[PDB]
Formats: structure tokens, C-alpha cells, sequence
């Protein structure tokens, strides 16, 4: 009902990851497959956890692009 | 005279009067809650699991800021200090004592310690502290002079206005990159003239864009 | 009468500047 806001508590690391900037998205090369086919994509994590897939432009069948269900993935 | 005394014509007055005060003094009751240290929670001790004196750690063992929050002039989010950090002086330092039974407790169990924040965001403000830190602006601006604070408090509540007035003028807090130390350093009586200089150097936008919405909320 | 008159004249100016206080030299 008071102080505008609760008390919000934070919880780090125990140890930390090796070449993880804690607020620094990074991204990381996989494959998607559709009907067996691969797909090369690269996916953002945020804090170790994927959020968003884009294309990887090294990979053919993927040149910077995507199909929805990788998107939905 | 008919169904009224003789004093009603002096107590309606003041009535009219006294409703009127009481009007005003509703609203400056509003106002006073909304703008207080307690509402806010500024100036308040928030105490945490572990105990943990900056004042010690700061200003008589002295340990650098970057030693603790490593990520703060490279992302938006100043990190909060794994318990590594703590085990690497507390394995041997102050060993085997109950003040230091929780951070004993994580390392050994993958538990974190649940610290209290003390600055606080509603989650639409998107702040950075890189850009911050590497455009001249100091802690002591901002968080206060925490290197003596053996219970960390909010200096001040974090309003719009208050960021919008660094934002359309920002001669007036500026410091020449002797942010990370220097919480000893304090504005030179010159700041408007140097200001102005630091301003045009490191390129801060005018106040334009740093008024814009999208800067903070998104 | 003239002394009630300035007597709601200090009132508004003791108002005003509790009120210009709190929005304004307070935080
Ligand atoms: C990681 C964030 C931590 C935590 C949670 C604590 N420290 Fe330290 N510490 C260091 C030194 C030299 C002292 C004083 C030694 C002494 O008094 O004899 C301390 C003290 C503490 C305490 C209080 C212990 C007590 O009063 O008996 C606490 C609760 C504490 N620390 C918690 C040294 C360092 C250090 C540099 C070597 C670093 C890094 C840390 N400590 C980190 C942490
Ligand atoms: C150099 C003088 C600084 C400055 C400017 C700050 N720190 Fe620390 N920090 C450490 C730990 C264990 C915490 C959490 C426990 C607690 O808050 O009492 C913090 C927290 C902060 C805050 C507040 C966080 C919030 O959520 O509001 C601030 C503003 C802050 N720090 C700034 C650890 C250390 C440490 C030893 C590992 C050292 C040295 C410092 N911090 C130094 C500084
Ligand atoms: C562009 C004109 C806008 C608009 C439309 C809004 N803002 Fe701000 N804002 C900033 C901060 C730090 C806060 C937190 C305030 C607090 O905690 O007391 C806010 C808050 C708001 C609100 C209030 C939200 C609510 O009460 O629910 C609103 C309505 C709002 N904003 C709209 C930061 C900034 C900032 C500096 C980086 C600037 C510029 C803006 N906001 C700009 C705008
Ligand atoms: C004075 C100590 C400031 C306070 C208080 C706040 N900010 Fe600020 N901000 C400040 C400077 C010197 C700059 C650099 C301007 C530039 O053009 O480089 C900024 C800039 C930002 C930015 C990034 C600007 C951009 O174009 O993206 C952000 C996102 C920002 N400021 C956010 C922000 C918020 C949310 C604040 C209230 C908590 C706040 N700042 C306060 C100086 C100061
Ligand atoms: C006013 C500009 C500003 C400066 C410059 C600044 N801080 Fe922050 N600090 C803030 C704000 C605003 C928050 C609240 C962030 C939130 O609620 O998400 C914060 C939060 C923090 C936190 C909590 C963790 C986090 O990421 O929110 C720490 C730790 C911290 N500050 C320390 C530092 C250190 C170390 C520096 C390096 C000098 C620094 N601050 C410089 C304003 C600033």
C-alpha cells in the first residue's frame, strides 16, 4: 500500500561465467531443422537463455534469413 | 434573529474560511506524501542478508569499485559481485566467523544470496551506466558518497525531472573522467567554464534529443 | 472589515508559498 514500490531483491552469481559481461546479449551459431534439412541460424542469448533466432549470413540456405518456424522456434 | 444566535453570522464566516484552509491543507498533505523519504525510500538503510559495510571495504581495506561491479562501463547493468569474489579474501580472512555464515553457505551450495536493491526502476526507464560513466559522470553524482556508507542508502529518489535536469543541463555535473575515483573529487568552483568545454569535447548531444521519450522509455 | 480583508490576504500569500515550497525547493 506503501513505499511507492516493494523491496525487489537481486540474486548473482555464485561464480561467474568466463567471457559473459552480465547486460550483454550474445550470440551463438546453431541449426534449425524443418523436414530434416539443416538451417544455419544465429540465436541471441540474453543471460544464458535463447530469445531471439536471425539468419546467419555464413551459412548457405540462410544468407541473413529466416522462415517463420525458425522465428517461432 | 428568527431561528439563528446572535454568533452565527461570525461562525459562518469563519467557516467559510476554515473550509478553505482545510481544502489547501488537503492538498499539501498529498503532495508531502508523495515527494516524502519514506514514500520514496530515500535516505533509508535497507538492511541486507549478508551485512555488508562499503565503508569497510572502501575506505580502510581499498578495494577499487571495478573490483566488485566489473560490468559497469561496458553495459547498462553495474554487476553485483558473485560470491567468487567474496571467497577469494574471506577463505582466509575472517574464516570460521557468523557474520559471514551465509556467504559461507553459497560457494559450497549453488544459492544465491538474496541482497535487497536499493536504487530502484519501474522497468520502463531503461538506464545505462556506460554511456554515463564514459561521458564524465561520476557516482557521487548520483549514488552519493558510498565509499563511507557502512548501510547503503538512496541518496535521492530516482524522479523524471530529476534525470531530465542533467539531461537539458548538463554543464552543471560533468567531470573530466575521474569518475571510477575521485569520490574525494567535488565540482571545481569554475564548473560552468569547464562544463561547457567538457560538453563540446566529449560530444554530448544537446538537449533536443536527450529530452526524447525513446531515450529512456521504450 | 478592512482587517479581515487583509487578514484573507495574508492567508492566500502564507499558502502560496507552502504550496510554491512543496513543488518546487522540496524533492
Ligand atoms: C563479497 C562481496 C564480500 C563480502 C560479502 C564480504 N567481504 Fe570482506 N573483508 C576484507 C578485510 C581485510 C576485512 C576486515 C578483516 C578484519 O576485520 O580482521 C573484511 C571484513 C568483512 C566482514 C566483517 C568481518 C568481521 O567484522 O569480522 C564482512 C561481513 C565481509 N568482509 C563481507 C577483505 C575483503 C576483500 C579484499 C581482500 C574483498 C574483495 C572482500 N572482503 C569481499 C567481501
Ligand atoms: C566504490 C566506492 C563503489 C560504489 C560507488 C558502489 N560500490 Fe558496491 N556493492 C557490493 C555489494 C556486495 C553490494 C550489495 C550489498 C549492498 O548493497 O549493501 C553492492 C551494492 C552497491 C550499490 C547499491 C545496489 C542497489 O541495488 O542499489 C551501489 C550504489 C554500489 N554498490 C556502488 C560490493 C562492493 C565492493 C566489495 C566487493 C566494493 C569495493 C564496492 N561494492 C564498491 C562500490
Ligand atoms: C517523453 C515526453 C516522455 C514521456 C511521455 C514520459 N517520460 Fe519519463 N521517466 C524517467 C524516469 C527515471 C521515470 C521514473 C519516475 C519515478 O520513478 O518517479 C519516468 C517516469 C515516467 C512516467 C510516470 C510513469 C508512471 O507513473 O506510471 C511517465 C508517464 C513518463 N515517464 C512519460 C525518465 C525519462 C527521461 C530521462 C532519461 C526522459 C527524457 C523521459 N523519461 C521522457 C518521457
Ligand atoms: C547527470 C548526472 C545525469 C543524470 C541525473 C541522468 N543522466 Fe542520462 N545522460 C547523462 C549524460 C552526460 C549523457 C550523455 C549524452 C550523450 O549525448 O552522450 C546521458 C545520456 C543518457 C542515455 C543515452 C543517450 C542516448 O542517446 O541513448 C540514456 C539512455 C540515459 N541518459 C538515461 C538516463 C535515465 C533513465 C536517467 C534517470 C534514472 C538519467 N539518464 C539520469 C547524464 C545524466
Ligand atoms: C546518474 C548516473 C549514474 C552513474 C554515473 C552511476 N550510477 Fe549506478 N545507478 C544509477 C541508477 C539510475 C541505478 C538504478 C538502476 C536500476 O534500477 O535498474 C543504479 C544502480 C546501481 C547499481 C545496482 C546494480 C544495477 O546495475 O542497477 C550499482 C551496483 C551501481 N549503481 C553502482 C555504480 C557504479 C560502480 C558506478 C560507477 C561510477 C555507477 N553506479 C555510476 C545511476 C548511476
Amino acid at each position: 500500500a506503501c513505499t511507492y514500490q516493494p523491496r525487489q531483491y537481486i540474486a548473482p552469481f555464485d561464480r561467474q561465467p568466463e567471457g559473459r559481461v552480465p547486460g550483454i546479449p550474445q550470440y551463438f551459431a546453431s541449426t534449425l531443422t524443418l523436414g530434416g534439412y539443416g538451417t544455419g541460424v544465429l540465436v541471441r542469448s540474453n543471460e544464458g537463455r535463447p530469445t531471439k533466432v536471425e539468419g546467419n549470413p555464413r551459412h548457405p540456405a540462410s544468407l541473413g534469413g529466416t522462415d517463420l518456424f525458425a522465428q517461432a522456434e | 434573529a428568527q431561528i439563528f444566535p446572535r454568533n452565527a453570522n461570525l461562525l459562518s464566516r469563519l467557516s467559510i474560511f476554515a473550509l478553505v484552509l482545510l481544502v489547501v491543507e488537503g492538498i499539501l498533505i498529498l503532495g508531502v506524501y508523495f515527494r516524502s523519504n519514506y514514500f520514496r525510500q530515500v535516505n533509508v538503510a535497507i538492511e541486507q542478508p549478508v551485512a555488508f559495510s562499503h565503508q569497510l571495504h572502501v575506505n580502510v581495506v581499498g578495494i577499487d569499485c571495478r573490483y566488485c561491479h566489473t560490468s559497469v562501463d561496458q553495459s547498462y547493468f553495474a554487476n553485483i559481485p558473485a560470491t567468487e569474489t567474496c571467497m577469494t579474501c574471506h577463505s582466509q580472512i575472517k574464516t570460521y566467523s557468523p557474520l559471514l555464515e551465509k556467504v559461507r553457505e553459497s560457494y559450497a551450495t549453488g544459492k544465491p544470496i538474496e541482497w535487497v536493491k536499493v536504487y530502484d526502476l519501474p522497468n520502463f526507464v531503461y538506464f545505462n551506466h556506460s554511456i554515463h560513466v564514459n561521458k564524465g559522470i561520476g557516482c557521487s553524482t548520483c549514488h552519493g558518497q558510498v565509499n563511507n556508507m557502512p548501510v547503503v542508502w538512496q541518496q535521492q529518489a530516482l524522479y523524471m525531472g530529476w534525470c531530465l535536469n542533467c539531461h537539458r543541463n548538463p554543464e552543471l555535473y560533468v567531470r573530466p573522467r575521474e569518475e571510477v575515483y575521485n569520490m574525494d573529487y567535488v565540482p571545481p568552483s569554475n564548473q560552468l567554464e569547464i562544463g561547457r568545454q567538457l560538453v563540446a569535447e566529449y560530444g554530448i548531444m544537446p538537449p533536443d534529443q536527450l529530452t526524447n521519450c525513446y531515450v529512456c522509455h521504450r | 472589515v478592512k482587517p479581515v480583508f487583509l487578514a484573507v490576504t495574508l492567508t492566500g500569500m502564507v499558502a502560496f508559498l507552502l504550496m510554491v515550497w512543496l513543488f518546487a525547493f522540496y524533492w
